[PDB]
């Protein structure tokens, strides 16, 4: 990417409306080409949508895929798979007592089981789709604008069309929730022993009231997001053994099934089935969103950030598609010349990472706290929440406090 | 081998031919480089026995228990695994003439856990491990090229050979891979400067500024070392014609600049070798070369003199050079048709997942799952390019010579 | 069914959508021609109460046995067997229209088995299996085709219909497939005159 217009592109996010979103081409193309699409057509990808590449006389596939909680998964292992929300409803694996379990081994795999039997569900709710979309879906004007419908002569919303190729994704909601929630457990309670797994159970049953000792701890347990390989080598094998089996739903419906973490806005609606966890996060709050740090946990400047996505990917695989990866500046952090090459600098080292997405936020928390009281005076303030250009005054308390709780990187 | 052959059925009509004699085949080659193995252990015994130099007497004991273990059974250190990967290579020459002379992969990724393990419980210093590869080389010294045909003694002068060792690049699951056996070898080469082995030092985008800095000290140091292949280029072209990305991130530099997968890689054909100089010089004499005379090589383009547009002199030249494309993927199809008939390698089949999962050796036209890397040479790529730029400026734009006076100058 | 069904993989992307809808749908139709047939042994013996007729009563006594074994479970003699595949054809014309109304295959061969052991033990003659088929005639001469269509209707005129019954004809080895139930078949077509069964003979060089 030449200099020149770096420059431009940094004194675009410098200007503090949110623009541009950043997407990587170094991590897109050979991705997608490895998947089968010509290295030219690939090289010449639109963005669509959110973070998405379309190439669009290759791509064929177009089913809305599947969105799951996997903060389910910790909470029904917490709870012998039942949701507090559903109360006694039987929801996904009756993994016991969790207090029976006697170490990290056997506790870590009984998640595994639960977050697998999600996977499972949503893999085959999803060829579902696949099997009935056919039959109320066409696209005649999209069709005829693609060299394979026009070719085969097959509507665009048809399951197989020949030469095509089908990126199909699952959306992971909750990712640093997991991560946190599961390494606060693995060295407080497992092997620091410093707490026990009923003591933590009791404080979450609380919402922590009256154990804001016990939380405080949670909360200072290795987080995702500061490049600590506590944590990040549990979003790794996360992230891992999620492809694994994603690599044999792709084997078995003959098409690309691959992770993805884009959450619109569906981490409000999924934080509000979900109790508090074990990383401190009360509940009914918002999950973290994509594969961004979780609310507030990440204090280590924005490179560790970069080098935790990094450092959880498993690029030895290829069942990956975007992550939706926030960071929010403090504007004096960025202001005139010397701030735009910082900008810069972050957005080579995200591209020599190979990271799919970036987006900056650049905002002080007292601008962001005077427009929640006085409106009137901040019509102008646009933001990125979930992933889109919002004003900020027409946000919801729900969003708005999604933004505001979010580290506000000082030191750049 | 042996389990293989008990698993086929052998009162079957087919088994019996198409399967047992390639495994019979491995059975054989593994007997046969163990029994070269066993033969080292015996001589170095009798020249222990007639040995009084004390201290010598012992590193000759040392080396037969090495040589009773290994290649045999598992390395058990840092010096068994060298003496291993040493036999094998050297086995590997008495198999066949791999061009360029075998080449030995990233030592500094299969030798480190040795090393790794040998240095924390001292039985091992990195200057004594420092010693034990630079043996090697002076041995691989030892050994040259010899060419009789003169097509290869020309194509090969000097003895010419290329014994890759490589070293950095990234691990299988796409980070960095430096370690400090990398360095060693760097401080190896500067520390003993000779013509072996060919350090072959690969390099990505995140390759650490520490190795690219101990990268530019040895290239400092003039003895031109080490030489740089970029996987940035590499592992993606080899990833989208078909290898798996875990497998194309774990590549062997190999003979001049060229990458293996030593468990994907199924080609092994010579390939054919393409003046174009002489595409431009037939194009100048109507399909002759002066040095043949009137003999008809090419193609009867014409007098050069006849063209009035650069157009209609590209489209000659572009005639002339296709028809030498043509000839030489002709010439190299037939290779790849006879090379089977006379040439086998039992023992890199041996060592080859495909080969031992297909039952088929290594030289086999069509082995399934393999991916076929071939090749043929442009040579006198500037030398085509900046004579056809001259004739484009000069003769035709420029108009400032006719093609009669730059033959005339030409033919002085 | 339920064998290939628990052998599905339902941890898998696609066996709980591809196969197992068509597996449930087995198992369901075997439940539906089972429970038909088991409402007719109940049918048997209240009318049997209601009859005092003492021979007719027995009859309908034993109708009761049979519909309570077949088609659930196998044959185990010559009328079990035939109320089988009467239970079987007729559970086929509610299943759909078949042209010509279902055919009824090769009865002298599949059926031989079971006439060939009650004729040697006994407990069947040669003139009851003869009546038994010729009760199926008549209750199938009550089967009229009914073509809406006009289509159908002229090209089926005058109540059309052609439920084949196989005679004769060759072994899956290939040698001739002549038995006694296959002379049987034609001895009551000729003694009992009737535009049912339309009786098919397959010839062959031997
Ligand atoms: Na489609
Ligand atoms: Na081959």
């Amino acid at each position: 990417t030449p200099d020149r217009f770096l420059y431009e592109i940094a004194l675009t996010v410098q200007d503090g409306s949110g623009f541009p979103k950043l997407i990587n081409d170094e991590e897109v193309v050979p991705l997608n080409a490895i998947k089968g699409c010509p290295i030219n057509e690939a090289l010449d990808y639109a963005i669509s949508g959110c973070t998405e590449t379309r190439m669009p006389n290759r791509d064929t596939y177009t089913s809305g895929c599947v969105y799951i909680n996997f903060a389910t998964a910790l909470e029904m292992l917490m709870n012998n798979g039942r949701l507090h929300y559903y109360g006694d409803e039987l929801i996904g694996l009756e993994t016991g007592d969790p207090t029976r379990f006697q170490t990290w081994e056997e506790f870590y795999e009984a998640y595994k089981a639960q977050h697998i039997n999600l996977l499972q569900k949503a893999f085959q709710q999803q060829h579902i789709v696949d099997r009935l979309r056919p039959q109320h879906f066409a696209a005649p004007l999209s069709s005829v604008l693609h060299n394979l419908c026009m070719k085969n002569m097959q509507d665009l919303h048809s399951e197989k069309i020949e030469g095509g190729v089908d990126y199909s994704y699952f959306e992971f909601l909750g990712y640093a929730t997991v991560v946190d929630s599961l390494a606060a457990i693995k060295k407080l309670v497992f092997e620091e022993k410093r707490l026990t797994m009923r003591e933590v159970l009791d404080a979450m049953n609380a919402n922590f009231v009256g154990y804001e000792p016990i939380q405080e701890m949670l909360k200072n347990a290795p987080c995702y997001g500061n490049n600590d390989p506590y944590a990040d080598s549990i979003a790794k094998d996360v992230d891992r053994f999620t492809q694994v089996e994603a690599e044999k739903s792709s084997r078995d419906r003959g098409i690309h099934v691959d992770v993805r973490y884009v959450p619109i806005t569906s981490h409000v609606p999924f934080g509000k089935i979900i109790a508090a966890t074990p990383n401190g996060r009360v509940a009914g709050f918002p999950l973290a969103d994509g594969s961004s740090a979780s609310h507030g946990a990440d204090h280590n400047g924005p490179t560790a950030v970069l080098l935790s996505n990094y450092h959880s990917k498993n690029y030895g695989m290829i069942n990956r598609a975007s992550r939706l990866l926030n960071i929010k500046l403090s504007p004096k952090c960025v202001a005139g010349e010397q701030g735009a090459k910082k900008i810069m600098s972050i957005i080579r080292t995200w591209c020599d990472l190979k990271l799919w997405h970036l987006q900056f936020n650049i905002v002080n928390r007292d601008t962001l706290l005077a427009a929640q009281k006085d409106p009137n005076s901040y019509r102008n303030l646009i933001v990125r929440v979930a992933g889109y250009s919002a004003y900020f005054c027409d946000m919801s308390p729900d969003l708005q406090n999604d933004i505001i709780d979010r580290t506000e990187h000082a030191d750049l | 081998a042996k389990a293989k052959l008990a698993g086929l059925d052998l009162t079957n009509s087919v088994d019996i031919w198409e399967k047992k004699p390639f495994l019979e085949a491995m059975i054989i080659v593994c007997d046969a480089i163990m029994i070269w193995a066993k033969r080292h252990a015996q001589l170095a015994r009798d020249t222990a026995a007639a040995t009084s130099d004390p201290v010598r007497k012992q590193e000759l004991l040392r080396m037969a228990d090495i040589c009773e273990h290994v290649p045999a059974y598992p390395a058990r250190n840092f010096r068994e695994a060298v003496q291993c990967q040493w036999f094998v290579q050297m086995f590997s020459r008495i198999e066949q003439k791999a061009s360029a002379i075998i080449s030995n992969g990233r030592m500094d990724q299969y030798l480190y856990p040795y090393y790794k393990k040998d240095i924390e419980e001292g039985t091992l210093t990195s200057e004594e491990a420092k010693e034990l590869l630079e043996c090697m080389w002076v041995d691989m010294a030892q050994f040259i090229d010899l060419y009789i045909n003169p097509t290869g003694n020309e194509f090969q002068e000097g003895y010419a050979h290329w014994e890759a060792v490589t070293v950095g690049g990234q691990t299988p699951e796409g980070e960095d891979a430096t370690n400090e056996l990398s360095y060693l070898f760097l401080e190896s080469k500067r520390e003993f400067p000779m013509t072996y082995p060919d350090l072959a030092v690969r390099i990505h985008s995140r390759t650490p500024d520490r190795f690219l800095y101990e990268i530019a000290l040895t290239v400092q140091d003039g003895s031109g070392f080490p030489k740089l292949i970029n996987d940035e280029e590499v592992v993606p072209l080899n990833a989208i014609k078909g290898c798996p990305i875990n497998e194309a991130l774990d590549y062997a530099i190999s003979g001049c600049t060229e990458t293996r997968m030593p468990n994907r890689d199924t080609y092994t054909s010579g390939c054919v070798y393409i003046n174009f100089a002489t595409a431009l010089e037939m194009l100048m004499n109507n399909g002759r070369l002066h040095y043949y005379g009137d003999e008809l090589i090419g193609l009867e383009t014409g007098d050069p003199t006849r063209f009035q547009t650069w157009e209609e002199f590209y489209e000659a030249y572009k005639a002339q050079h296709i028809n030498l494309l043509q000839k030489a993927f002709q010439q190299q199809h037939i290779v790849d048709r006879l090379r089977p008939q006379h040439f086998a390698a039992p023992l890199s089949s041996v060592l080859h997942n495909l080969c031992m999962k297909n039952m088929q050796d290594l030289h086999s036209e069509k082995i399934e799952g393999g991916v076929d890397y071939s090749y043929f040479e442009f040579l006198g790529y500037a030398t085509v390019v900046d004579s056809l730029a001259a004739i484009k400026k000069l003769v035709f734009e420029e108009k400032r010579l006719t093609m009669r006076e730059v033959l005339d100058a030409m033919n002085a």
